[PDB]
């Protein structure tokens, strides 16, 4: 009985479902596009709009409330940005992952290098675990190194 | 409060103590979660009565939860790191 | 011209 | 030399085969009416529709 | 202070062009025996690109911008700044035609 | 002179005992708050290595 | 007039280096020096006035109908000077209230 | 202001040869290391194996 | 602007720099990011790892 | 074998010639241009088949190729996707003298390049694509 | 002599009412 | 090598490489060619000074380039700047009558030109703004008052509205947008995926179902959005800006709403609104009045704030 009121009704977490957090998501959930490095406005307080210390991002001060939830300090959890990158960079956790699926994939018209034809394909594709899913798909996949404009009729390789 | 005052605890069974120690005596904090996507990405204004998860677009579909302060930042530092921790408050199978 | 000056393969680099 | 500016006058041609099409873009690029310069709701505080003018060539107390 | 010859591109010291001319256009410009005014016309102070050249004949870089034919030193890419109408006609007399190197002309 | 005396006043100071900008990765502990609580300490505390 | 002067944009823009009070003060001059001008300049507030006990029993447009109309009588007894009006924009507040005029 | 007391630095002889044995994970089996210093300023210069 | 290949695959290559230590400064085989004051960058993976990480 | 192939790429262009056709009448009747889209997922999947690229070159597949990167006479553009797959086939492919000489692309290459309603990206392959083309004739 | 109150079923105006404190007792 | 020889700028590393072939144009090629020269008659704004923001107009343009001579609003106080005002001579002459004429409407106050009412004073090229520049009703008023005409030049204006509108312009998936040029012109379809902000896949809707089930990705300068009666809309920017409510008439370029804070019809152009089912407005930083605060409405008169909106209030006496 220390939070304020509210409305919402209180429930325990059940369940953790982790994944990816997509271009569209993160710029749906975002409150405020960042594209200006000065952090400070003219020096003179009042942070610039736009810049790494908006304040529709969060109030971190006693004084001053966030201008997108309307809440104190206290109760603020803060909100996120985002920020469009000119060009496409690797994530730096994944580069081997990365590595690992252009293995097992054709880098013109991506398509696996090999079909459910080959039994041993089939038994990889039978297991339910993704981990050992990919492991069974990538050591299979790595050998083959020509993507196949016909069935080993046409697989849509493009050869 | 270390690890191994955590494992006595355990050991103990005192599940309750465990739990008041853990969040009462220390950062127990309160956040909306969206129905749907499971992020905390609520927009709530508690005074004005009004709550919207802008992204999925939903106003009437919102818990909140009793979580430590310092969850609600390692939620929030994975987010940064393009990672989407979703909290569910029901079970699927 | 302008158009016939573009660099060759023999031009120094 | 004038037989590869030839072939490359035949290769790229000189234009003329798209100048036309050039020019209709250039004449479709290029182009005042109040009220699509600012908002009606802007006009009328301003005084600058026509029942304004309406009202004020009218002779008669507004 | 320096100042970029716009006809002929090189970049020589302002009170260089005023006492001597410019070393290439003085057959055409006739910059030492002119005014303040007309150095200012023919040549400007305001530049970009900095090029120095040391053999004309065989630098792709000296025909790219046409100063081949020049003395060698300070050449600029850019010229803010184009000659005026009546310079301009006066060279076309000579036969000799101008072509701007403000880059706006292409 | 600045660098001189900056060098040594800081490598005595904080017992880096190198260049301040070459902090990580040198020789820290060099030197130390001489032990005042007692005689026999502050002894001990100039004959130790 | 005064309360509703010190916080108007038109006296902030009129003397932005001024406290609230400067303003207040400089309201109540006004005040005294012409009420007539300074309850023309309140506007649309001029409406929100304590001006009859049940005031709030009449509709909207037949309160601002019976302030007009007081508004004309009273600037048409005063008179305008033209000259004047055209010069300074605040006693140009009562040119559109002389008969046979309007805004 | 402060009182600070420079510790004595423990370090190994120079100019003296050194062999050890290598243990068995490598194909070396025996070492001789000697490390270099000049006499006037006492300076370890080269290492050499 | 204006694109030479090589100035951009130097200023490309300096923004994926920037945006991997941001997240991770501990990458094998090459430089750390640092501060200046020669400090190493404190990236989002040192907060999360260790003892005094927030898991532990 | 590449009889086969050569035959299939007729083909081809047989039914990308009439598709251009049909869309330029339908343009003509007030319909938009589908046809050409509806075939461009074939016509990438063959493009983007490597070993196909000399009996393309042998049967001037460039030459239709040109003709739908043509503009209509309607001063209208075509789709980017058509203008974006042919770009990108063109720079995978080993585009010679001849073949450009064959096929008369140059014209549309430097209308894409002077024109300003074409993508800035699409500007700079088709100049990138011009001195490629004008590199072996000086050199 | 006014008392603003706030509550939780009368939504019609945010759950604000005004009444005079000598029509409540306190609880 | 020998050419570096003997230089201490060069770093020590033998940081060479090979330029391209096809680089060496690129090498050479100008820049700030968009801008032949700066055009006498524009207007632009101002980078600082005391004029800092200030929309000018280019009366005059130095040959020299680094200079020009600019038309402007003065900002005196006539014995922290005074408001913009047109250069009012009578009061500046009474509060200070040394003012010196030289012609007839050209009048020299304090040093400073001033033709008619307005600042006639060289500014510096790095002073002022040619691009991207924002005119407002008030300030384009005052400058072609003087003319005897309202506005009557109106093809920068108009420019201006062009640029304003291209920019203004962001899209989100699921929105409905209609295609201006090209084949598919006149034809309706669904934004499916946004990618950077020039590449937006959209997926038409026509009567054949094989046609609907295809995603096209359209550059978003030839894109208009479709706006239908009845749905929740939120504007994006001007003076009504942050209204939500429900579409009522749609003349086209104009849309004409119901909005929700005021409850009023507003036309607004359609380039300013973005299909926001909910309204979610916070009215903090704005008024002087917190929710809940319990105001003096006038001598007798109180009342506490019920809800707040962006330019009104709802008192309960
Ligand atoms: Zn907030
Ligand atoms: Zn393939
Ligand atoms: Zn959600
Ligand atoms: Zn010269």
């Amino acid at each position: 009985s220390q939070f304020p009121y509210s409305s919402a009704p209180l429930r325990s977490v059940k369940e953790v479902q982790f994944g990816l957090l997509s271009p569209e998501e993160i710029r749906a959930i975002s409150v405020v596009k960042i594209e200006y490095p000065e952090i400070m406005d003219e020096s003179r307080q009042r942070p610039r709009e736009g810049g790494l210390n908006d304040p529709k991002l969060g109030s971190i001060d006693r004084n001053f409330k966030c201008q997108t939830c309307g809440e104190g300090m206290a109760e603020c959890p803060g909100h996120f940005g985002h920020m469009e990158l000119a060009k496409p960079v690797f994530h730096i956790g994944f580069i081997p992952k990365i590595k690992k699926v252009c293995e097992c994939i054709c880098m013109n018209c991506g398509k696996l290098l090999l079909d459910e034809t080959n039994p041993t394909m089939a038994q990889a594709i039978r297991i339910r675990d993704p981990k050992k899913r990919f492991n069974a798909v990538w050591q299979l996949c790595k050998t083959k190194m020509v993507c196949e404009a016909d069935a080993p009729v046409s697989r849509g390789g493009c050869g | 409060f270390g690890e191994m005052e955590r494992d006595c605890m355990i050991a103990h069974g005192a599940a309750g103590f465990l739990k008041e120690r853990l969040m009462e005596a220390s950062d127990a904090f309160r956040v909306h979660v969206c129905g749907i996507c499971g992020l905390m990405s609520v927009i709530a204004n508690l005074k004005k009565n009004q709550f919207e998860c802008r992204s999925c677009k939903n106003k009437t579909n919102i818990y909140q939860l009793h979580i430590p302060y310092a969850a609600k930042l390692l939620f929030q530092e994975l987010m940064a790191m393009n990672i989407a921790p979703r909290l569910y408050t029901e079970r699927s199978g | 011209p302008q158009r016939l000056l573009i660099p060759t393969v023999d031009d120094p680099g | 030399q004038g037989e590869q500016y030839q072939e490359i006058i035949e290769i790229f041609g000189d234009g003329t085969d798209y100048q036309w099409t050039l020019d209709a873009e250039e004449e479709m690029e290029q182009p005042t009416s109040l009220a699509d310069v600012f908002e009606p709701s802007e006009l009328k505080e301003k005084m600058l529709t026509d029942e304004d003018n309406v009202i004020r060539v009218t002779d008669l107390p507004e | 202070r320096e100042r970029a010859c716009m006809l002929c591109g090189i970049v020589l010291p302002g009170r260089v062009f005023m006492q001597n001319g410019c070393p290439n256009c003085d057959s055409v410009l006739n910059l030492r025996d002119s005014d303040q005014a007309t150095v200012n016309e023919c040549t400007s102070s305001s530049f970009e690109g900095l090029v120095a050249v040391g053999d004309n004949e065989h630098s792709w870089v000296a025909k790219w911008l046409r100063v081949d034919r020049f003395q060698p030193g300070l050449y600029a890419v850019r010229v803010d700044g184009r000659l005026p109408s009546d310079i301009v006609a006066a060279l076309e007399q000579y036969g000799v035609y101008y072509r701007p190197r403000d880059g706006s002309v292409i | 002179s600045t660098t001189i005396t900056s060098g040594l006043k800081y490598s005595l100071a904080t017992g880096n005992w190198g260049e301040q900008k070459k902090a990580m990765s040198s020789r820290a502990g060099v030197s130390q708050v001489l032990n005042r609580y007692t005689y026999s300490s502050t002894l001990s505390h100039l004959r130790r290595t | 007039t005064a309360r509703l002067y010190q916080h108007s944009s038109k006296s902030s823009a009129e003397y932005p280096n001024r406290p609230q009070l400067a303003k207040y003060c400089i309201g109540l001059a006004k005040y005294i020096q012409s009420p007539l001008l300074e309850y023309l300049a309140l506007d649309e507030s001029m409406y929100s006035l304590h001006i009859h006990k049940h005031q709030n029993l009449l509709p909207r447009e037949k309160l601002i109908d019976a302030v007009q109309t007081s508004i004309v009588d009273i600037v048409n007894l005063v008179g305008v000077d033209i000259n004047e009006a055209v010069r300074a924009p605040y006693h140009a507040l009562a040119l559109p209230y002389v008969c046979g005029l309007g805004p | 202001g402060s009182e600070k007391v420079l510790i004595a630095q423990e370090r190994s002889a120079a100019n003296i040869v050194q062999v050890f044995k290598k243990a068995a994970p490598s194909p070396i089996s025996h070492v001789a290391e000697i490390r270099s210093a000049l006499e006037k300023g006492s300076r370890l210069i080269s290492t050499m194996q | 602007d204006g694109s030479p290949q090589h100035i951009i695959n130097e200023v490309e290559q300096l923004l994926q720099f920037h945006v991997a230590t941001y997240m991770d400064n501990d990458i094998a085989g090459q430089p750390q990011a640092l501060q200046k004051s020669g400090r190493p960058v404190k990236a989002i993976r040192a907060r999360l790892k260790g003892k005094e990480g927030r898991l532990r | 074998l590449e009889q086969m192939q050569d035959e299939l790429i007729q083909q081809l262009k047989l039914q990308m010639e009439e598709s251009a056709i049909r869309d330029a009448n339908n343009i003509e009747q007030g319909k938009p241009a589908i046809f050409k889209l509806k075939l461009l997922p074939k016509v990438k999947d063959i493009l983007l088949r490597a070993n196909l690229a000399d009996s393309i070159l042998d049967n001037n597949l460039l030459a239709s190729v040109r003709l739908w990167l043509e503009p209509l006479p309607d001063a209208s553009l075509p789709a980017y996707q058509i203008q974006k797959v042919l770009f990108d086939a063109i720079k995978s492919l080993p585009i010679k003298t001849s073949h450009l000489r064959e096929s008369g692309l140059g014209k549309v290459m430097v209308f894409y390049q002077k024109s300003k309603r074409v993508e800035p990206n699409l500007k700079r392959t088709a100049e990138k694509l011009i001195s490629d083309w004008t590199r072996p004739i000086m050199g | 002599n006014f008392l603003f109150l706030r509550s939780r079923e009368i939504v019609e105006n945010q759950g604000v009412f005004v009444t005079s404190s000598n029509r409540v007792k306190t609880i | 090598n020998d050419a570096l020889k003997g230089n201490v700028n060069v770093f020590s590393n033998n940081s060479k490489f090979l330029v391209g072939i096809v680089e060496y144009k690129d090498l050479l090629r100008p820049v700030k060619s968009s801008d032949v020269k700066l055009t006498r008659g524009s207007y632009v704004r101002v980078k600082n000074g005391k004029f800092k923001g200030d929309l000018a107009q280019v009366d005059e343009v130095l040959e020299n380039g680094l200079e020009a001579r600019l038309k402007l609003v003065p900002r005196l106080d006539y014995g922290f700047r005074p408001a913009q005002r047109l250069f009012s001579e009578a009061e500046a002459r009474v509060h200070e009558p040394t003012i010196r004429r030289d012609r007839d409407g050209f009048v020299t106050y304090g040093g400073e030109e001033y033709y008619e009412g307005f600042l006639y004073k060289t500014f510096r090229l790095q002073n002022l703004i040619v691009n991207s520049i924002n005119p407002t009703l008030n300030e384009l008023s005052l400058f072609q008052s003087n003319e005897e005409s309202t506005t009557i030049d109106l093809s920068t204006i108009a420019d201006s509205l062009k640029e304003t509108a291209k920019n203004l312009v962001s899209f989100q998936p699921g929105d409905n947008v209609e295609i201006i040029n090209g084949e598919l012109n006149h034809l309706t379809g669904t934004v499916s995926s946004v990618n950077q902000s020039t590449i937006v896949s959209v997926r038409l809707h026509s009567d054949d179902d094989t046609i609907n089930s295809e995603t096209v990705e359209i550059p978003t300068s030839d894109l208009r959005k479709i706006f239908n009666v009845g749905d929740h809309v939120r504007v994006i920017h001007g003076k009504h800006t942050d209204d939500t409510g429900l579409i009522v008439e749609v003349n086209g370029d104009k849309v004409e709403f119901i909005s929700n804070q005021t409850k009023r019809t507003v036309i607004v152009f359609s380039n300013y609104l973005i299909k926001s089912t909910d309204s979610t407005v916070s009215i903090n930083e704005s008024g002087r009045f917190e929710l809940h605060d319990l105001v003096q409405v006038n001598s007798d008169l109180v009342g506490i704030v019920i809800r707040a909106q962006k330019d009104s209030f709802d008192v309960l006496c």
